[PDB]
């Protein structure tokens, strides 16, 4: 019924674990505490074979645990920064080769697949910081440009004009920007990972730069220069929707320490590039 | 988009946008 | 008997006696294209038993100090006959693979190898900043990487074992298809992987899908170590077709 | 040639070597000289394209003079073809000159995604489409020893363009008056 | 089924692309691949006929190559200045003689046609940039004055009472304001492109501008004069709703020059005028 | 041993003292060393946690090699065993080496609370998981005198995992570029 | 109209408006070997469109003087893509052909060239007593062999045009599969001939199953001989399979 | 004006305004 | 959610959001 799918999506309880049941004593020649690692499976053992166990109504839920759920929040992944200094015309617009590289949050939970396909919805958290004094009256544009669109030079170059592209005028004072974005790639999923090259010479490029591009996103202070200089920083935020994911990897355990590439820094002492924690010896816990 | 569900318990499952794209979080399974 | 194996593809047949079962990458078995899935529009050429055969790559010695081996395909095959023909008259190509790795030794003798297939293993570089692992560095062929060897320099890939040669800890290879070849249960490893790419086909000579990855994580042990102690690989690509025919790609 | 019509026309002649190149350009939709054909104009107002191509050629020589000639697509993964031989391993066409003055040779979509990107981009580059002689041109005595050919490019039923954008082919660098 | 349209809508699969279907070799006194372009028409030969292709599913759909699609961006159209100089009688307001020739990027998609017919929404994005301070209460009136009406010659013309005429008055923190037009012709369609004349002399006017008069745009600043000085910039967009396009034309291919003509200029090396980029001879790719 | 695969094994030897300990950890699922496991790593994406953990255990001696092992879970309101005696008290399971190489022992929910926190807290820290020699270990003559044992970790079906959260085994100190 | 047509062969298509009809040889189209007539047991491979496709070879310059051109199938070839490639790999090929020869003029030329595919054409030596064609002489590959050029050698072929090369009258060459090019009516010659041999399959290396031959028995003329007029072979394999994989063989 | 479908997926295509020219983009075809 | 009544005196109890804790007090008894 899709009425009572309703009321477990309220509820989140549409994923239900298993109950444990009562288990007994007992003798046999069949053990299934036994097995063999080799196999490359998982010993698909249960409490219920290892000990006596009582009858349980489990009653947790694995909603929450969905890949939906997991890369459904919104995390930020970039910081653009206009910061008038000395020069409006220069300094009142800027570019950003949009990626998920950049903040390591994200992407290290999509990092944990090797594909991944979802559609986006983007964010935007601007902020005016008032140098002089005043902000006057702020109105911000951001021109998604997809690779192959004219990328503007100056802050009143046709580009802006946005005859085809997409761009979202802001207003200070008024809500945070957002807008969703369709599944982009020209393949079937994006790539979280990619052991391949764009050539096959000793110069060609290695890596997810070579599948990941998706434009650039320009920006620029709409408002013609003011008396007083003002420092504007819009935060993007970014949220998978509708996702779908395959083959999980083992987590990023170093810091990252650039984009699109999965290179590492290590120093002399290795134990303080890892999360893991010195054992004084196997037996003290 | 209305899918309207009976039971009297009705659901008004609505997408305000003309894109797939511009909807929620997907329901699970 | 469950210890046996007998594997048959095109004019080879390989056995085991001592197994640890079979793995099924991810639980498919692989499959030619289907029309649904399909974007390039000419017709594929499927050499069939004249490419789908078992190729036996170099051996390599394990020892006391070994710290591992990769290799990557389709690269490791790049020269093996039909297979590998094709692989360069194409600008596309599509594969699975059978693959079943090798090592006896004595039941006085003790050892550990973690057998994992990576899919998209893209390695890193340790303290270069972003400067990325090198072509050449990445395709290898039959002779694999030996760890622990490399004289190092700027395009050369991370050698670390433990971080998975890219920054991901050991311990978890295991949520990749994997086997062990422990030396008192098993002598060899089997996994069939299916085709796995975010796209239908792509270029088998500048995208490497999957990555054997070979460790030792129990030392090789024995009271008898001047009996050397080889690991063989052999590999049996798996409905391969190919699209885009024209001249022979030549490398370097 | 530009800011003439000769920058359309492809000239053919006697040859005394075999096999010689006639021309050799990049099929990609978007990238020159395709770029200000039509199909290229409206696809540098998209982010993507996919499908096939359609590229014909009408020889415009006296109706006495014949020729042969091999035209040829040239699939990614691989240089430009640097002779006949290397080019014909490939997708083409022999074009025999007759009664009918015009030949199409199709470059199928061959490609690892489904779709590619319209701008200069290597990983999503489609490869070379090259002309070469068959035979040779050869006429009567007292005919023109040269003759032009013109080329002609359009979409099959498969092609298609996605994710407007703007175009990078036409620029405003200061204000439009009355 | 108007919900099974629905759907399609949705999914933007409502203009869906031919199969390839599968072909073989052939041996024929039938040659597709050969024809006469002397006709005009173009050959419909397609890949299943000059290869061996395999059958293959098309998924790819032409909705965003729709008329309607490529011509229903919003994109910027003109850019009035109200700047507050010396003297607030005389510089807070001004007029617009409204057209569609101003800004390159939009000019070009239309001019792609030879005819239009289309509504128009129009969405005007104000900036007021602090020249000494503040900004104070801005609210600004912009009135459509159709060819005819009275046109306002100060702040305070008594057209400004606009009793027939339709004003927007928008004020300052409040949201961008946004209209929509009924295609405004006299004729079946808008006129891209006009090979007459409002006459037959020597001094006959030429184009579209003899077809092409929208009226006049005037705006003032509502707001009687304040102590800080301003400026006031709106920026007007445009985009085409219901549209119908008649007889495609070749793109411009040089730079625009003026309004309501196809004029030019030519350099003396004209490769630089054009989009075309040099060869360095027929073989070289 | 960080930074080296001998972090992951635990050395097993002919013993001179009867019912020595072998290893002892913490069965709280994000505590170390479980932290950097699969599942202790997607444990600390969430706040709370519920369910069995399944702990396995592979031998890697010669085949001649033989043992018998003890492997207990501790439930909490005590400190870790100080002996096997103390030890086999509560949940366990004897080991014996054989021609199957791995063992499993289950860390059955008990717990006051349906849930617990994943984060090393005093209230809701699920116990210990301890190894004794039951026996010995035991080889013929000419076999190595030690071997080497690995351990794996997983949830049985009624794990689970509640409340997401930002991960504390990961970190960024300084900007990411290209 | 009758005059033209268009042959497909995978990703290949030739046209001419100038044909006189077709020829298959002696009205058997080639098909694939079936299991009544095989003999040899292993599953053969069959390439397809990579290997089914037309493969041009060197072009030839028809003068005045010219006495004619042979060439030797499968031996033409032998280094033509995949097909090369899986001739060499395999014991076994079988194939058959279709054979486009490439010749166009002027309408004031004149001149004719008989164009033939003999089957087992076993080439003769002159005044050589028992000494035979040596191999290299009759597998000179898509080069082929310009009759009236080679300077002699022991092992060196007969190179009488009007003998057939082996001891026969040319005029009775028109009993095997063959058309005319003759410049006034047609530019250029079609046959397509099924495999023939007495075994089912055959070594593609030490056995010429089909020879190509070109003689001009009407003398190239015209008053413009500063044009050259070349003669140009397209030959595409059909239904081309192959039996019998190992290591590739090497010749010479 | 509300052009209620039936299918249960409802499809309401509302107009809020009394003009034609108020409404958003076509659908195609 | 949307749980219409009827009676004509309609109810129209709804749910703006898809959990539980998002919905207003509760009723009585
Ligand atoms: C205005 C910014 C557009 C916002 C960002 C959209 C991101 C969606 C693409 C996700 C693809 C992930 C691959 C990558 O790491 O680059
Ligand atoms: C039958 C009563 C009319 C109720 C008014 C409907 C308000 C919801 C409008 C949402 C429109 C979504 C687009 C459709 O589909
Ligand atoms: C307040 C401005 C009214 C906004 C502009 C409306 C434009 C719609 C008319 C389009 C006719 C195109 C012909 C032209 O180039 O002038
Ligand atoms: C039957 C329930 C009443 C639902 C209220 C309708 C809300 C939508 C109002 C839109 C009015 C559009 C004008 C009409 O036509
Ligand atoms: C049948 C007429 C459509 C009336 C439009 C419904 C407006 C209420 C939307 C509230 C949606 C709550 C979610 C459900 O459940």
């Amino acid at each position: 019924n899709p009425v009572e799918r309703y009321v477990d999506e309220v509820l989140n309880e549409v994923l239900v674990v298993p109950n444990i049941n009562q288990s007994h004593p007992t003798t046999s020649n069949a053990a299934p505490v036994l097995d063999a690692a080799e196999t490359g499976h998982t010993n698909k053992i249960q409490p219920e074979d290892t000990i006596e166990t009582r009858y349980v109504q489990s009653s947790q839920t694995l909603d929450e645990m969905s890949v939906e759920s997991f890369l459904g929040r919104s995390g930020c992944i970039h910081e653009s920064v206009l910061d008038i200094v000395d020069n409006y015309n220069d300094q009142s617009f800027t570019k950003w080769n949009i990626n998920l590289q950049e903040m390591a949050q994200i992407r290290r939970k999509f990092e944990m697949f090797t594909y991944a396909r979802f559609d986006s919805e983007i964010t935007m958290v601007p902020s005016v910081a008032a140098k002089d004094g005043h902000i006057g009256h702020i109105v911000m544009q951001y021109m998604y440009v997809p690779p192959g669109a004219p990328i503007p030079t100056t802050r009143d170059d046709y580009a802006w004009q946005s005859g085809t592209n997409a761009s979202v005028f802001w207003q200070h004072g008024q809500p945070f920007p957002r807008f969703s974005l369709p599944f982009l790639s020209i393949a079937s999923a994006y790539y979280m990972f990619y052991d391949g090259y764009d050539g096959d010479t000793y110069k060609s490029r290695y890596g997810t730069v070579v599948t990941n591009d998706m434009g650039t996103l320009c920006s620029r202070i709409v408002t013609s220069e003011q008396l007083h200089k003002v420092k504007v920083v819009t935060r993007i935020y970014h949220k998978a929707k509708h996702t779908k994911a395959w083959c999980p990897r083992p987590p990023r355990a170093v810091q990252y320490s650039h984009t699109h590439t999965t290179n590492y820094k290590l120093s002399s002492e290795v134990h303080n590039d890892v999360a893991i924690r010195p054992r004084t010896n196997l037996t003290t816990v | 988009g209305a899918q309207v569900s009976r039971q009297s318990l009705n659901y008004f499952n609505i997408n305000y946008f003309k894109d797939a794209a511009s909807s929620g979080a997907s329901r699970l399974d | 008997s469950d210890r046996i194996i007998q594997i048959t593809r095109g004019d080879s047949t390989i056995t085991s006696q001592d197994v640890a079962n079979a793995v099924v990458g991810y639980g498919v078995w692989p499959h030619y294209l289907t029309p649904q899935d399909a974007t390039a529009i000419d017709k594929p050429t499927q050499p069939d038993t004249s490419s789908n055969r078992f190729y036996t790559l170099d051996s390599k010695m394990w020892n006391s100090t070994s710290k591992g081996w990769w290799w990557k395909l389709p690269d490791a095959l790049k020269d093996m006959g039909i297979f590998g023909e094709n692989m360069f008259y194409h600008f596309l190509g599509r594969s699975g693979y059978t693959v079943h790795v090798q090592c006896n030794a004595s039941k006085f003798h003790q050892g550990t190898l973690l057998v994992v297939m990576i899919p998209e293993h893209q390695l890193a570089t340790v303290n270069k900043g972003n400067v990325n692992a090198g072509y050449k560095y990445t395709h290898p062929g039959e002779a694999g990487r030996e760890v622990g060897t490399q004289v190092e320099n700027e395009k050369q890939p991370s050698d670390d074992n433990w971080l998975n040669f890219d920054g991901t800890l050991l311990g978890n290879l295991l949520i990749f298809p994997h086997q062990f070849i422990n030396l008192r249960s098993n002598n060899s490893a089997t996994l069939i992987v299916p085709y796995v790419n975010a796209v239908p086909m792509d270029s088998m000579v500048r995208h490497n899908n999957w990555s054997l990855v070979i460790i030792p994580v129990c030392q090789l042990q024995s009271n008898n170590i001047s009996n050397i102690v080889p690991i063989t690989v052999s590999i049996s690509p798996m409905c391969a077709e190919f699209s885009g025919a024209r001249a022979k790609t030549v490398v370097q | 040639n530009i800011g003439n019509v000769s920058m359309y026309t492809v000239t053919l002649s006697p040859q005394t070597k075999l096999a010689e190149e006639i021309f050799a350009i990049k099929v990609d939709i978007a990238s020159h000289p395709l770029a200000t054909t039509l199909i290229g104009e409206i696809a540098s107002y998209f982010t993507h394209w996919t499908g096939s191509l359609r590229f014909s050629f009408m020889f415009c020589g006296t109706a006495n003079t014949t020729l042969k000639v091999l035209l040829a697509y040239t699939p990614p993964g691989i240089g430009k073809p640097r002779s006949r031989k290397e080019a014909m391993l490939g997708t083409h066409v022999v074009w025999d000159v007759g009664l009918q003055s015009t030949v199409s040779l199709v470059v199928p979509w061959i490609s690892a995604s489904q779709y590619r990107f319209t701008t200069p981009d290597t990983y999503s580059s489609a490869g070379y489409i090259t002309c070469w002689y068959q035979t040779n041109f050869v006429v009567p005595p007292n005919t023109p020893n040269t003759a032009e050919m013109l080329c002609f490019v359009s979409g099959c039923k498969d092609f298609c363009l996605r994710m407007a954008r703007d175009t990078d082919l036409h620029k405003q660098t200061g204000p439009i008056t009355q």
